[PDB]
């Protein structure tokens, strides 16, 4: 069957299903910009920009 | 000239009463005759906060804050004798009256700040 460091490659015939897997490394990172931004309003202390 | 059910639910109730325009006169203080204030009326619009910086040195500025406990805020139906002094001065002598409120605002941030907001004595 396929090595591990090429199950990717399945998609490469596959516009359709390239497309799922874009759309869903898409979800993953605004997923993340999401996260990462509430992580850090939920530790921010605002109450000083001087020091 | 309003009842109760015309005033119950809108906010009226925690405002003071106002004069109109027109009232630009002169009350005449009889040095003979003893006074009293029948009803004093409070109705703040601002609570402000000093802020708390961390070195002293910049003097530390009062802020703007939310009030998070609704209509509740005003002191009315306060009583109390108006004295008329040696020099013609007038002291107010606060005897009664619903003559505090609770009060809750929120700096920017979230903090919450109560407080006893009142004229006691
Ligand atoms: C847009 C960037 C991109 C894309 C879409 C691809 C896509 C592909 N690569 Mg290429 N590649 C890239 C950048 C990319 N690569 C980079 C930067 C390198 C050097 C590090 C390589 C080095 C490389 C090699 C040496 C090989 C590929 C192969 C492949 C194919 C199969 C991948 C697979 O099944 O992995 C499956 C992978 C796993 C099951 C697990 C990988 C776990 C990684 C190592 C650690 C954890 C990763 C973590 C989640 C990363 C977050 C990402 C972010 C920080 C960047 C596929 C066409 C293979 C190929 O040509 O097949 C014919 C192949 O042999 N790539
Ligand atoms: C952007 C990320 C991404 C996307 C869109 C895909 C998409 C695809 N993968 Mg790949 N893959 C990924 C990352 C991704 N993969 C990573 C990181 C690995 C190493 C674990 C793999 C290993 C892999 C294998 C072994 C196979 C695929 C296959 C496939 C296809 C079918 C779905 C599947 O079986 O997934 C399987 C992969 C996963 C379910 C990923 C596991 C999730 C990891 C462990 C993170 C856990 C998430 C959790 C919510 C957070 C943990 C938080 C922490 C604090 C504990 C499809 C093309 C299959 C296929 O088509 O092959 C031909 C297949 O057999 N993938
Ligand atoms: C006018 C025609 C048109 C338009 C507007 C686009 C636009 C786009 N294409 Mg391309 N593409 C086209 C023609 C078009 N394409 C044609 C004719 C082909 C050959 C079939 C392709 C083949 C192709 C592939 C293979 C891929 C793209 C991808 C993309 C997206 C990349 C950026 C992204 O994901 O941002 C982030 C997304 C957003 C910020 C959201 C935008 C709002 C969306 C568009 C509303 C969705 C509703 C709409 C009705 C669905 C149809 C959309 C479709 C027209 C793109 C972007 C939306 C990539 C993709 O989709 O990655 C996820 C991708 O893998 N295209
Ligand atoms: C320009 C920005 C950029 C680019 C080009 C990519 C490109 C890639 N991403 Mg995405 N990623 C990004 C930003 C980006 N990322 C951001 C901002 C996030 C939010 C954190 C992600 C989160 C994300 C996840 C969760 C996943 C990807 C995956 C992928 C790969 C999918 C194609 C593949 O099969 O490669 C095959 C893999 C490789 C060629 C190896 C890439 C190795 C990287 C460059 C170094 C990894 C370092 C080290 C070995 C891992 C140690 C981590 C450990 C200590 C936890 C590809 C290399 C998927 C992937 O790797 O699936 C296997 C995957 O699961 N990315
Ligand atoms: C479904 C749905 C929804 C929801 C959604 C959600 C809730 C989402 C979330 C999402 C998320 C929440 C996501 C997240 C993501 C994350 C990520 C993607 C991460 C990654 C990471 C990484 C990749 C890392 C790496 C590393 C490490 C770990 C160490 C150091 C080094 C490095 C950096 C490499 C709604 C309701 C809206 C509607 C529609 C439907
Ligand atoms: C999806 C995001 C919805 C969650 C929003 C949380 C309210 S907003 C949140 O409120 C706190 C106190 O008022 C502040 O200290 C903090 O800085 C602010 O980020």
């Amino acid at each position: 069957g396929l090595p591990w460091y090429r199950v990717h490659t399945v998609l490469i015939n596959d516009p359709g299903r390239l497309i799922a897997a874009h759309l869903m490394h898409t979800a993953l990172v605004a997923g993340w910009a999401g996260s990462m931004a509430l992580y850090e309003l939920a530790t921010f202390d605002p109450s000083d920009p001087v020091l | 000239t309003l009842t109760y059910d015309d005033i119950v639910g809108t906010g009226l109730a925690n405002k003071c009463p106002t004069l109109d325009d027109t009232a630009r006169g002169a009350y005449p203080i009889d040095s003979s005759q003893t006074y009293r204030i029948a009803r004093l009326c409070l109705q703040p619009t601002t609570f402000l906060v000093k802020e708390e910086p961390k070195n002293k040195r910049q003097e530390a500025e009062f802020v703007p804050t939310k009030l998070v406990t609704r209509e509740t805020t005003s002191l009315d139906q306060i009583q109390g004798e108006l004295k008329v002094n040696s020099d013609g001065s007038l002291t107010f002598v606060e005897e009664d009256g619903i003559d505090f409120q609770p009060v809750t605002v929120q700096m920017a941030g979230g903090e919450r700040i109560p407080l006893l907001f009142t004229v006691k004595n």
